[PDB]
C-alpha cells in the first residue's frame, strides 16, 4: 500500500 | 509519551509549525474540473501524511493504526482545510489561490453542487463563529485522531483530552467566561459531525466518478477503496 | 423562548419526561430468519418508532418554536441517528448484543443474515461499548439525543440563532449534570468533548445505514413504508 | 404532502 510506504519514510 | 508532556502553548506551536502549505492547481468542463480537483487532492495527500507524523502522539502509534486513522479521516481533513481557506471568501470555495470556485461552477460536475453547498455553509459557520487559526489546527488534529478510533486506544483518548485542554486554553486566553468556553467548545465539535457527513457524501460522490471513467492517482484510489 | 427560560434541572426533567416508549418487534420465532425477514422486522420496528419519535421531538424544548418546514427537515436529517443512539443506549447493559426490542436481542453473528449489515452492527456494538466504558448517564443520553435532533440538519438550511441558543442551553445542562456528578472543572470539558465526538461516529453510522437501507430498497429485499420511503428519499 | 409533514401536525 502506498500510504504504508509514505508513513514508513 | 512526549505529547502528554506538552503544555497548552507547546501544543499550539507544534501544530502551527506542522501546518501543510497551500498548494496551487493547473473554459472548464466536467472532466477538466474533476481532473484539477483530484490532482490537487493527490498532491495535498502527500503533505497531509507528513503533517500527521508531526501531530503530537501520532508517531507513538503502530503503522497499522496510523494507516487506519489516515484512511478514515483523509477527506475530512481535506474538507476542513478547504473550508478554512474559504473563510474570507463568502459564497466561494478556495481550492487553490488560482482556483476560486463559486457554487455555480460546482454544477459543472454532476451531483457535486450539493456537496459544494454543504462546504459553503460550513465556511459561513466558521466565519460567523470567527474561528481562529489556533482553534482550526486543534480541530484538524482532533479529526485525525477521532474519526477512526472506534473502528493503545487509551493513548489516543489521552492525546484527545490534551487537545480539548488546548482548545479551552485558547478560549480562556481569549477572555471568554467559563460558560462561554464550554458553549464554544460544543459549537466547534458539533461542526465535526457535519464535516463527517460531508466526507461520507464526498466519498460516495468520488466513488461514483471512479466507476465511471476520469482518472485518479494510485494513492487516491487506495484511500478510496479503504471506505469500500 | 420557553426553552431559553428553563433551568438546567427543568431542561433535564422535560427531556426525561418526553422520552419515547420501548416498543416490541413483530418477531415470529416459528419461522427461521432470512435476509428479507430480518430486514422486515427491523424496518417495521423503525417505522413504528418514528411515529413516537415525532411526538418526542415536539416535546424537545424550542423545537415547536420552529416552522413546519424546519421541523420536517431536522427530523428527515436526524431520524436514523436518533434511532441508533437510542438502540446503542438500551444495548449498554447487554455486552456484545443489540437490544432492538425486548423480544429482539441480536449478536453480530445474527447480523450476518443480512448482506452488509454486520459492519453496521459492529459499529453500533462498539459505540455501545464506548458508552458503557464512559458510564453514560440517562440524563446525558437525552441531552445528546436532543443535540442530534437540533444539530444534524442545522447547516443544510434568525431562526438559526434560536436553534443555536437552545443548543448552547443543552451544553449548559450537560456541564451542570457533570458538575453535579462531582467531576472536576477539567474533567467536565473533557467529558463534554468525549461525548460530542461520539456524535461524529453516530453521524457516520447513520450515513452508512442510509446507504445500506437504500441498497435493500433498490434490490426489493423488503417493502418499506411510505413514511420510510420519504425519510430515505430526503437523503437521496 | 409528505407524511412527516402531517404527523407533526398532531
Ligand atoms: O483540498 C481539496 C481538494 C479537493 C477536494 C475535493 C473536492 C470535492 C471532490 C472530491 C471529494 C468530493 C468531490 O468529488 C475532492 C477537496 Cl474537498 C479538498
Ligand atoms: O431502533 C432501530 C431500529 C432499526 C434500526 C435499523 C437497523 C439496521 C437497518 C436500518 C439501518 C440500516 C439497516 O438497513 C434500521 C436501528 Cl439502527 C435502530
Amino acid at each position: 500500500k502506498i500510504l504504508h510506504r509514505l508513513l514508513q519514510d | 509519551s512526549l505529547a502528554l508532556s506538552l503544555t497548552a502553548d507547546q501544543m499550539v506551536s507544534a501544530l502551527l509549525d506542522a501546518e501543510p502549505p497551500i498548494l496551487y492547481s493547473e473554459p472548464f468542463s466536467e472532466a477538466s474540473m474533476m481532473g484539477l480537483l483530484t490532482n490537487l487532492a493527490d498532491r495535498e495527500l502527500v503533505h497531509m501524511i507528513n503533517w500527521a507524523k508531526r501531530v503530537p502522539g501520532f508517531v507513538d502509534l503502530t503503522l497499522h493504526d496510523q494507516v487506519h486513522l489516515l484512511e478514515c479521516a483523509w477527506l475530512e481533513i481535506l474538507m476542513i482545510g478547504l473550508v478554512w481557506r474559504s473563510m474570507e471568501h463568502p459564497g466561494k470555495l478556495l481550492f487553490a489561490p488560482n482556483l476560486l470556485l463559486d457554487r455555480n461552477q460546482g454544477k459543472c460536475v454532476e451531483g457535486m453542487v450539493e456537496i459544494f453547498d454543504m462546504l459553503l455553509a460550513t465556511s459561513s459557520r466558521f466565519r460567523m463563529m470567527n474561528l481562529q487559526g489556533e482553534e482550526f489546527v486543534c480541530l484538524k488534529s482532533i479529526i485525525l485522531l477521532n474519526s477512526g478510533v472506534y473502528t493503545e486506544k487509551d493513548h489516543i483518548h489521552r492525546v484527545l483530552d490534551k487537545i480539548t485542554d488546548t482548545l479551552i486554553h485558547l478560549m480562556a486566553k481569549a477572555g471568554l467566561t467559563l460558560q462561554q468556553q464550554h458553549q464554544r467548545l460544543a459549537q466547534l465539535l458539533l461542526i465535526l459531525s457535519h464535516i463527517r457527513h460531508m466526507s461520507n457524501k464526498g466519498m460516495e460522490h468520488l466513488y461514483s466518478m471512479k466507476c465511471k471513467n476520469v482518472p485518479l492517482s494510485d494513492l487516491l484510489l487506495e484511500m478510496l477503496d479503504a471506505h469500500r
